[PDB]
């Protein structure tokens, strides 16, 4: 199968009942007007502008954003330094150092993200084996400062302690889904 | 269609614009819209088979006359001829997996590797090490919007590539810019831009 | 010359005796898994993973212990040198706790691997 | 060692090579100048043009000859012509970043560079 | 059997025997075509004719491959001809590809092919700027994807990945100046090659 | 929505088709948002028996290429030969030949 | 048409790397260690060139470590030592060697961990 | 897939063609309008990219 | 009788069975100079015959399509002149040459 | 509910805070320390330990598809307790 896009040309004999349809494409203009009449529906059609701060627009619970350190329901920081966050993380984005707790468990002292880095890929969010790191619907974190994105831990986990109540209903829809 | 593909201000600004040869543009590598636009019958997906698209009766829009309102055309109704193939890609998706049933090609179920052991350690080694393929090489290819998309990419036992290498099929055609624009003036040079599909990026590395 | 003909998928190899099949194909690059084995460590076939069809047998062989005799050749690839590695593996990995994670040797575990490997 | 010759034979052939093309540099350190500002006069252009080529002078190969030709030819018909700028040409100098030490006993006061 | 792509074994005789076509008909500079797997053909050649393949394969009729697709430069920084430069064509009239690859030194130019196939006017420009493989008879190369005074050639093995500069605006001077290579992060070369070859019967003994 | 029946005629004869049916954007009827948790289906090979890797190991399967001169080691009436059938032109699409 | 040479071969001049990293470099060719954790050796076979290291100093703002040498992380995978200074002397750089290091083949009986005259009985199996 | 030599599923290579041409749509929405607005129509730019 | 080519570019300069067979003949005349045992002399030879049997048999050009495989007969004859210029350019090359000059050893053994 | 350094500056989980003589300091000037207070060391011992039967059981982080890997745990110890490393639970064998 394939098909002439422009084979229309034949000499049909043009005759006055039609060549002139032609002039009459011409001189006499329709085409341009069957261009211009239709553009004058759409203004008397429903702008599909929002008013974004008070009308935001749609998304899907697995949207690829901010980041967040997750815990768990009894406090318990869930991240626990498998360093494969970051062996994933195409942007080499990640430092995680780690040590003991002083309780003898295994916990982190290091966690990072440049996210000028941090392409939002969702390498991470999937590669935790723990849920411990997510990719959370914030998308309004601009700042005036290209060292205030450079989050460390402590905002990455307050940050965690804030969207836990949204997270923990999304990912409730997108468990038994990946 | 109804505003612009019989628009004298589209048409006259377009049409014997770019006079592209046939034999010429194999001679550059077109091989994507700009030569099936002028007349050169081809098209992996129909010619080359590799994927699903074998059961799914649709159609090349060819262009003739070669002029960068034939490629326009074709441009449109390659749009078109993906509801037909919509349509039959639709309609009878079959169910089944996902992520090949092998864990050392596929990372496995997040619930699966939870449990069952063997399903923990290829997540903890497709993530960091990955597949280990074997060497070896190929030249593939895909007709994009541009046309012969193709890699060439090349291995080593190592699990990273070595020396993948990207063919962006407008490298060509720009390539072919200062041939096709000759007894022409400036104002159609961006419609041969536009008419090229320059999406950088692929001219870029 | 105190030496034994043996084979590892036709090579023509000469090999001193008293010698295992590993220290054979260690040769050629025939690399067998190793879990109970050292290259320095008495031998003791505790792990079984070490198993091959040398060729003309019904049975096996743990190659840690198994001396080579003149004329004896060996499947590394067959199906029964892989089946043999596919179900200890999978036995293994019946009380282990899934702690790679948590685990200290990550890449440096040789038993990820020899169950990606096999 | 028998090898394939490129664009010449043994080097004292290619050493009117090279001169064709300083007699282009050295009949476009003004030209740019002008049609591009600059802040150098004419002269220290120059002594930087000659500043290259005895830095090269130290080859003895005729094939690694007559390749530096061409690199030179480039920058030439990037230089030439406008497609550089006056921070391309002006790149050459090393005017900012300060001239470490090439003695010994200042080169450790910073840096661990042997 | 579902998940092994299978093989389509006929097409491999074709470009078999095709490969064997292309041999005894053109034996001089024509060394070890072969054929993988993947049912794609390769043919490794020496640099003193490579035209006269390519004409064979632009202009006769059994071998219609009158358009080119790529023009690569693949480093082995470990043999004497280090720069393996592959090619890579198609029929659109009997519908399958090949790959005709030769090689050099970082000094041992290779005659082009623009007379031939015009597509590699830039394909060999890149070689030149990514490498620093000259190519005889060549139109007006020059550098493509490298800055106006970047030397080297990066694509290379031996030129590191944050290469040699790095540039920045010197309020002083009212320029794009450029000054050594100061990171802040320091790319992690990682050792991502576990042992176990993994792929008998495909490797090298000592 | 809010189309006073008028200019929708006003609409359509202004461009043509009636396309209040067609319109631009959406308004109801479609992924009534939070739809069930699905239960999904497993992929073959969770069968526990005649299930071993040898069976589906895509990557041992392939060998290195079958070199045919090897310029020392192999070096080695006939008709002539193409890489295949010289394929057909194809057709001329039906049901919709001219566009 | 052929030419005579027989000289160093030298390439410094057309990779930029302006003066620091020609002279000032040692390079190590060498076959990588056996990763005496994991008891594979595939990491050997090959001769990896690696390059010495300088100064890795700690960002101030992030604690983040960073570097000026770009050229530290440089790994090179060679199929034989012959080969390897061919290629860092076609450099200039100022090659340092280290050889092979091939373990024996030792001899490992299995009855000998339970003889009766002699002193490896074994204990534990 | 070629290198490893497998053919994926039915259904993720059926979904692969779908948005395997869906972004064909897109490339010539973006090449069909952006031709047209440097070319000077600036409207089925807007009219599209709702759609 | 054709009216156009699908092609573009690609005139019609039409009668063949004229041209077709003027070049093929021209091939075998430029052939005679090479030698019998270069394999190049003793494949073309069955290239053209086999072409020429069927353009010195057949005058409807419809069916010399689909006949010797590849359609629009002027790209057809585009190709004769195509194969032309191949063997005179190749008279000057020597493809019959004795053996290779020679590749290094281990310059292709691809697994590094 | 953190402690606090004698320069009157917020200490992290980790003892962090700068020394007195540090000009580190200066990027705190007209702006504040982030810091989470929830130290998960003060969180965890305010959790019940779970007095179970049989001697080995398994954990999870309340959801098996949803976090905590099916470890397992010998609980001999009757003279302290046995951990997850993924949690920070504590269990006894209630014998
Ligand atoms: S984010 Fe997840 S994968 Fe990364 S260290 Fe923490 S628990 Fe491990
Ligand atoms: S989303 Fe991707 S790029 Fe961003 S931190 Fe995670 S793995 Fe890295
Ligand atoms: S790394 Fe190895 S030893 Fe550690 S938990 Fe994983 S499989 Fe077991
Ligand atoms: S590896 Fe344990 S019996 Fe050989
Ligand atoms: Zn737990």
């Amino acid at each position: 199968t394939y098909k002439y896009v422009n084979k229309k040309e034949q000499e049909s004999e043009v005759d006055m009942k039609s060549a002139t349809d032609n002039a009459a494409r011409i001189l006499m203009w329709t085409e341009l007007i069957r261009g211009l009449g239709m553009t004058l529906s759409y203004l008397f059609r429903e702008p599909a502008t929002i008013n974004y701060p008070f009308e935001k627009g749609p998304l899907s619970p697995r949207f690829r954003g901010e980041h967040a350190l997750r815990r768990y329901p009894s406090g318990e920081e869930r991240c626990i330094a498998c360093k494969l966050c970051e062996a994933i993380c195409p942007a080499q984005a990640i430092t995680i150092e780690a040590e003991p707790r002083a309780d003898g468990s295994r916990r982190t002292t290091r966690y990072d993200i440049d996210m000028t880095k941090c392409i939002y890929c969702g390498f991470c969010q999937e590669a935790c084996p723990v849920d411990a790191i997510v990719e959370g619907p914030n998308f309004e974190f601009s700042t005036e400062t290209h060292e205030e994105l450079l989050y460390n831990k402590e905002k990455l986990l307050n940050n965690g302690d804030k969207w836990e109540a949204e997270i923990a209903a999304n990912i409730q829809a997108d468990y038994l889904y990946r | 269609e109804e505003m612009l593909t019989n628009n004298r201000i589209w048409r006259n600004r377009t049409v014997d614009i770019g006079v592209v040869t046939a034999e010429d543009a194999l001679n550059y590598g077109f091989s994507g819209v700009m030569l099936r636009g002028s007349g050169i019958q081809w098209d992996l997906r129909k010619t080359q088979p590799y994927d699903v698209y074998d059961q799914v009766e649709f159609d090349v829009p060819i262009g003739s006359r070669g002029d960068c309102y034939d490629r326009y055309l074709c441009r449109v109704e390659e749009m078109r001829q993906s509801l037909r193939i919509i349509e039959q890609c639709l309609n009878k998706m079959p169910p089944g997996e996902i992520k090949v049933d092998d864990a050392k090609v596929s990372p496995p179920k997040r619930a699966e590797m939870k449990t069952s052991m063997e399903s923990l350690i290829h997540h903890f080694k497709l993530y960091t090490e990955g597949y280990q393929v074997p060497p070896g090489a190929t030249y593939t290819a895909i007709e994009a919007p541009k046309g012969e998309f193709g890699v060439y990419l090349v291995s080593d036992g190592s699990s990273r590539p070595y020396r993948c290498k990207i063919k962006a099929p407008g490298f060509a055609h720009l390539a072919g810019l200062d041939k096709m624009s000759k007894g022409h003036m400036l104002a159609d040079v961006v419609a041969i831009i536009g008419t090229q599909d320059i999406v950088f990026g692929e001219i870029d590395r | 010359s105190n030496l034994i003909e043996v084979f590892v998928d036709g090579q023509s190899v000469m090999v001193e005796p008293g010698t295992t099949v590993l220290q054979a194909c260690e040769k050629v690059g025939m690399q067998i898994p190793r879990f109970c084995y050292h290259e320095r460590l008495s031998v003791a076939g505790n792990c079984r993973m070490c198993l091959v069809e040398i060729e003309k047998a019904p049975k096996v062989v743990a190659a840690c212990a198994m001396p080579v005799m003149k004329g004896w050749n060996i499947l590394t690839n067959s199906e029964k040198s892989k089946k043999a590695r596919e179900g200890v593996m999978e036995f293994l990995l019946a009380n282990h706790p899934l702690d790679c994670p948590i685990c200290d040797q990550g890449g440096e575990c040789d038993l990820q691997d020899q169950s990606m490997m096999f | 060692t028998s090898v394939k010759p490129i664009f010449s034979r043994d080097l004292n052939e290619a050493k009117r090579r090279v001169r064709e093309l300083y007699r282009a540099w050295y009949r476009e350190v003004p030209n740019t100048v002008h049609l591009m500002q600059l802040d150098i006069t004419v002269k220290q252009g120059r002594d930087k043009v000659r500043e290259m080529f005895m830095k090269n002078a130290h080859v003895t190969d005729p094939r690694v000859v007559d390749l530096l030709v061409i690199k030179g030819k480039m920058e030439l018909q990037e230089t030439i012509k406008v497609w550089k700028q006056r921070t391309h040409v002006m790149r050459f100098f090393h005017e900012t970043e300060t001239p470490r030490p090439k003695d010994f006993l200042s080169k450790f006061y910073m840096g661990h560079d042997p | 059997r579902p998940t092994v792509r299978p093989r389509s074994d006929v097409t491999h005789k074709q470009l078999s025997a095709f490969g064997e076509y292309v041999a005894e008909i053109l034996p001089k500079y024509v060394q070890q075509v072969q054929v993988s797997c993947l049912d794609e053909l390769e043919i490794c050649i020496h640099p003193d004719g490579v035209i006269p393949t390519l004409t064979f394969l632009r202009d006769h009729t059994n071998a219609q491959f009158k358009s080119l697709a790529d023009l690569t430069a693949v480093d082995v920084p470990t043999r004497q001809n280090r720069f393996e430069i592959v090619y890579n064509l198609l029929s659109l009239r009997f519908n399958s590809r090949i790959r005709v690859k030769t090689y050099a030194d970082e000094l041992t130019p290779i005659d082009s092919i623009v007379s031939v196939h015009i597509a590699a006017n830039w394909y060999e420009r890149e070689v030149w700027d990514m490498f620093g493989v000259f190519f005889f008879n060549h139109p007006d190369l020059r550098r493509i994807l490298t800055d106006y005074g970047f030397e080297g050639h990066p694509f290379r093995k031996d030129f590191p990945l944050t290469g040699y500069v790095e540039l920045r605006y010197d309020d002083e001077v009212k320029r794009v100046v450029a000054e050594p290579v100061e990171l802040a992060q320091e790319f992690r070369k990682f050792d991502l090659n576990s042992p176990w070859e993994a792929f008998p019967a495909y490797r090298q003994p000592p | 929505a809010s189309a006073t029946r008028v200019i929708q005629k006003l609409r359509n004869w202004a461009s043509g088709q009636d396309l209040q049916a067609k319109l631009q954007l959406r308004y109801q009827e479609i992924a009534k948002r939070t739809q069930p948790p699905p239960k999904l289906p497993v992929g073959p090979s969770h069968k526990l028996s005649n299930n071993y890797y040898c069976t589906r190991d895509g990557r041992r399967e392939v060998v290195p290429p079958s070199i045919i001169m090897s310029s020392q080691k192999a070096l080695v009436e006939k008709k002539a030969v193409t890489p295949a059938p010289p394929m057909k032109r194809w057709e001329l699409s039906k049901d919709q030949p001219y566009l | 048409q052929l030419i005579t040479v027989d000289e160093k071969l030298d390439i410094t001049t057309l990779t930029g790397v302006p003066e620091e990293h020609i002279k000032t470099r040692k390079v190590r060719i060498f076959v990588p260690a056996r990763n005496n954790m994991q008891s594979g050796v595939n990491n050997t076979k090959k001769w990896k060139m690696e390059f010495d290291t300088r100064e890795r100093w700690e960002n101030p703002l992030m604690g983040w470590a960073s570097t000026a040498d770009p050229l530290s992380n440089m790994v090179l995978t060679f199929s034989a030592k012959e080969d390897a200074i061919a290629f860092a002397e076609k450099n200039g750089w100022s090659y340092d060697v280290e050889e092979k290091k091939v373990p024996k083949p030792k001899s490992k009986s299995y009855g000998a961990n339970f003889s009766w005259n002699k002193r490896t009985r074994v204990s534990t199996k | 897939e070629k290198l490893l030599n497998i053919q994926p599923p039915p259904r993720a290579q059926w979904i692969r063609v779908l948005f395997g041409e869906i972004t064909r749509i897109l490339n010539h929405i973006m090449a069909v309008t952006t031709h047209a607005l440097d070319i000077g129509a600036m409207t089925p730019f807007f009219w599209m990219f709702e759609e | 009788l054709k009216k156009t080519t699908g092609l573009v570019g690609l005139a019609v300069c039409d009668t063949p069975h004229e041209r077709l067979t003027i070049l093929y003949t021209k091939t075998l005349d430029i052939l005679k100079h090479f030698p019998k045992h270069a394999a190049y002399r003793k494949y073309t030879e069955q290239i053209t015959n086999e072409k020429l049997d069927m353009v010195k048999a057949e005058p409807d050009v419809k069916k010399l399509e689909a006949l010797l495989q590849g359609g629009e007969v002027e790209e057809v004859i585009l190709q004769a002149e195509k194969e032309l210029s191949l063997a005179r350019k190749m008279l000057k090359w020597k493809p019959w040459e004795p053996l290779v000059e020679e590749p290094p050893a281990n310059q292709w053994k691809w697994p590094i | 509910g953190v402690q606090v350094s004698p320069s009157g500056e917020k200490i992290t989980h980790t003892g962090q805070v700068y020394d007195e003589k540090d000009y580190r300091r200066v990027r705190f000037v007209d702006r504040q320390k982030e810091v989470n207070e929830n130290f998960a060391i003060d969180l965890i011992a305010q959790q019940p330990v779970n007095e179970v039967e049989h001697r080995i059981i398994a954990c999870d982080g309340g959801g098996g598809a949803l976090g905590h890997p099916k470890v397992y745990i010998n609980l001999d110890k009757e003279t302290k307790t046995g951990t997850c490393g993924y949690c920070g639970l504590q269990f006894k064998q209630h014998h």
